[PDB]
């Protein structure tokens, strides 16, 4: 369905835990890149923050 | 990272404005605990009956409101709203 993030996590996710991403709803309140782990956690994300962008771009050049 | 039990998406209401995608009341389900929204975060404070009456479609005039302190504080203003697909 509409998954909006109403909480961003501010720690660091160990890339090797990382299985996937997706960017959240723009009709959202708050923007939000989305990174499902292998657990199956899905943890709320700053696009603005470097972290994430760098870590989007390790699971884009998975392929 | 257990600090991040609550920041976890959570499925929020559509509308038929161009607005902004609202939360049904102002708590959510993260991780197998229970969740509070920010204060100031958009929400919708319907009653039981009205949460009952939610389908896919505008068959619904919902109260928005503004969360604080865990309550969907309302703004006076209604707004069509339903669950997707």
């Amino acid at each position: 369905g509409r998954e909006c993030c109403l909480e961003y996590f501010k720690g660091a996710i160990p890339l090797r835990k990382l299985k996937t991403w997706y960017q959240t709803s723009e009709d959202c309140s708050r923007d939000a890149i989305v990174f499902v782990t292998v657990q199956g956690r899905a943890i709320c994300s700053d696009p603005n923050n470097k972290r994430v962008k760098n870590a989007v771009k390790y699971l884009q050049s998975l392929e | 990272y257990e600090e991040a039990r609550c920041a976890c998406p959570a499925r929020h209401l559509n509308n038929t404005n161009g607005t902004v995608l609202k939360l049904l009341g102002c708590h959510y389900f993260c991780n197998g605990t229970l969740c509070t929204a920010p204060d100031g975060y958009p929400c919708y404070n319907l009653t039981a009956q009205q949460v009952r009456t939610l389908t896919t479609y505008p068959n619904t005039s919902c109260a928005v409101g503004v969360c604080m302190k865990g309550t969907c504080v309302k703004n006076g203003t209604m707004e069509q709203c339903f669950k997707t697909p």
